[PDB]
């Protein structure tokens, strides 16, 4: 067990989110969609047999700390470099290469962040050098690095 | 009533499985599993939330429209045929 | 002697029984098979409706996990950069 | 005339018609008979169900008439034969 805290915040607020009626436990739907929600997809066949692998009851059902066991696995396999670019295209959703100002305010509102129009203009500023007033990928790349 | 004993054998004879995924794969090919899952998120980007009922309630009536006449008609008589070798 | 009529008779009887009873039981029948066919609609139209409803439901839920997995990267990396 | 109907008069006046009549009902729900119809409507159904009602009905009602065994015919001949010879 080597996970950031942040990390295991992932796992637990994941799960708890599929967690329909709080009974502690995942059928194949909630869990299928639970690992989605950490960026892992996979097929009905592979996740059916980590169920069966971890159904100590004969329940069908997948417990947290199961769930806690698998997906922190795969979270420690994660590239990050891949993380920083799915995030870098979440950033620009208007699909131009380049983050720009009504995309970081698009952001910070989505967040319940409230940063002022020129927090967001000192943003960029910090390190999108050079050209133009937004941020380009390997600029994003740097930054999370 | 009898009705419970026609929905068990519809999933312990594994027909349930065959029409979801017919009408799933149909679903999909013609781009309604798409235009539905926009929609969908769409409505909860006004996140917080909101739970199930009032995101149906939403989006079911203009969603049950979009299905193929063709995709409908062919998903009705999967299942007709089910409960015909049943009666 | 002059008892074919008897035979006349016995038969006419035997024929009005016979009707009576095909006709009342081939409406049994036919009744009892569009009663069948009334069931099955109303089945395939609620267990049609069903699919459709879960298939909405699956839809709810692959929709919450994406905003999820985005709104995590989102915050993870706007966070950092805003350090 | 004939007059055969003038004992049919008396047959349904006396109330023996009735009673010969549901004897052999009777007879006929015992003895498998009326199954042997209620299967026969199944078949024609089976074979073709374009074919309506009445098509299926002209269909069934000869073939019925005849599944009737004759030692079913005979007891309706004698109880009309005694009730005439009085």
């Amino acid at each position: 067990s080597e996970l950031l805290e942040e990390q295991k915040q992932e796992i637990y607020e994941a799960f708890s989110l599929f967690d329909m009626n709080n009974d502690g436990f995942l059928d194949y739907h909630e869990l299928k969609v639970a690992m989605k929600a950490l960026g892992f997809e996979l097929p009905k066949r592979e996740i059916l047999d980590l169920i069966d692998e971890y159904d100590s009851e004969g329940r069908h059902l997948m417990k947290y700390d199961d769930f806690y066991i698998v997906m922190g696995e795969k979270i420690l396999k994660r590239d990050p470099l891949d993380e920083i670019k799915r995030a870098f295209q979440l950033f620009d959703d208007d699909h131009t290469g380049k983050i720009s100002i009504k995309n970081l305010r698009r952001v910070a509102k989505e967040l319940g962040e409230t940063l002022t129009d020129e927090e967001l203009r000192a943003m960029i500023e910090e390190f999108d050098l050079d050209g133009d007033g937004e941020i380009n990928e390997n600029e994003f790349i740097a930054i999370c690095t | 009533q009898l009705k419970s004993q026609i929905q068990q054998y519809l999933v312990e004879s594994g027909n349930y499985e065959l029409i979801s995924n017919e009408l799933k794969a149909r679903l999909l090919q013609e781009g309604w599993v798409d235009k539905v899952k926009d929609l969908t998120k769409s409505e909860m980007n006004i996140n917080e939330s909101t739970n199930f009922t009032q995101i149906l309630s939403t989006v079911e009536p203009k969603a049950l429209e979009m299905v193929s006449d063709s995709t409908r008609e062919t998903v009705l008589k999967q299942i007709r045929e089910f409960l015909e070798e049943i009666v | 002697s002059k008892q074919v009529i008897t035979e006349q008779i016995a038969n006419d009887l035997v024929k009005e029984v016979v009707n009576s009873s095909v006709i009342s039981i081939v409406k049994r029948e036919f009744s009892e098979a569009n009663y069948r066919k009334d069931f099955i609609d109303t089945m395939t139209r609620e267990l049609y409706d069903a699919f459709l409803h879960e298939r909405l439901y699956l839809i709810y839920m692959d929709s919450r996990a994406e905003l999820k997995r985005n709104s995590t990267l989102k915050k993870k990396f706007f966070e950092k950069w805003q350090a």
